[PDB]
């Protein structure tokens, strides 16, 4: 009678060099784009 | 976030821990079969 | 042994002989107890077999949980679960009464609980106790195989270790008051020695 | 006097009586389905 084994990870290094077509990628810069990208001096999808 | 129930009981292929391949059998020779769509919401 | 036939199946039945080989006392899980460490809460789940009832039951195969109702994992309480003991012995016709030249019979006996280790191979014993069928004799889906038949055993309910010539068993009589003190008024006699030894052959 | 157990549940071909078709039915559109051989001795 014992319980369930568990599963887990942690980052160490750098693996290969990213590709520009890759989710993470696409994910990374429609973050910069929200938290970024301005008109008349304005966040305006931040602040929205 | 087609989404289907599973067809079958994941009992089975998840072997959870050790206890819970003793409790996949019991009653002498019959094999656990839980039938066809077994889940319910 | 020999003469227990199909006709006295689900009935009481006593039989004598001779123990043959006794199995290992093994727990048996019974109720199982978890932690959830979430939610501070603790879950119980229940357990049985074919064995423990005389009357025939719909199965209920609960599985052994690991989860939560709301997907926490779970912790396992060994000193809040519960266990309980189990034994398996064989019985034989004894020598003294089995025909000479033929070979024997025998019948398995399941024990529980407080009766699991009353006994040790080579005594002479008698049980009493339900002599029962179990599962399906190959009957349920196709089992082309026809030679096996019905599994039977006795569920065990009561043992007796009983004395014989030659055997490992040793001999114990009750004392009654009155035995007491006769035995007692005898021993205040002076040639009680002399009388004794007069007595055996 | 090869007898096997009925693979399915014989209920639905015996239709003992009226009220048993009835039984036969529920909780909205799910079929019923013993499942492959439900009997037990």
């Amino acid at each position: 009678s014992f319980d369930r084994p568990e599963i887990y990870s942690a980052p160490v290094l750098q693996g290969e060099s990213p590709n520009d077509d890759d989710n993470t990628e696409i994910i990374k810069s429609f973050k910069n784009f929200i938290l970024e990208f301005r008109l008349d001096s304005q966040f305006i999808y931040r602040d929205q | 976030n087609t989404v289907s129930l599973p067809r079958s009981c994941l009992s089975t292929i998840e072997s959870e821990s050790s206890m819970a391949n003793e409790s996949n059998i019991g009653d002498e020779s019959t094999k656990k079969n839980c039938g066809p769509d077994p889940y319910i919401i | 042994p020999r003469t227990l036939t199909a006709q006295h199946l689900n009935k009481l039945v006593s039989v004598e002989g001779i123990v043959t080989k006794t199995s290992l006392v093994r727990p048996k899980l019974i109720r199982s107890v978890h932690y959830a460490a979430k939610t501070g809460r603790f879950h119980y789940r229940d357990y049985t077999d074919a064995t423990t009832t005389l009357t025939t039951r719909i199965p209920t195969p609960a599985i052994y949980p690991t989860e939560d109702t709301e997907g926490n994992k779970l912790t396992t309480e060994y000193g809040y679960s519960t266990f309980i003991d189990h034994q398996r012995i064989t019985v034989q016709e004894m020598p003294e009464m089995a025909p000479a030249g033929q070979l024997p019979r025998s019948i398995d006996v399941i024990l529980d609980d407080d009766l699991v280790d009353k006994t040790k191979p080579g005594d002479r014993v008698n049980v009493v106790g339900v002599f029962k069928s179990l599962g399906a004799g190959g009957m349920n889906q196709s089992n082309s195989n026809t030679l096996i038949g019905f599994k039977t055993l006795i569920l065990g309910n009561t043992v007796y270790p009983l004395h014989a010539r030659s055997t490992g068993v040793a001999a114990r009589q009750m004392l009654t008051d009155f035995d007491i003190r006769n035995i007692n008024k005898l021993s205040k006699k002076k040639d009680i020695f002399d009388i004794l030894s007069q007595s055996l052959a």
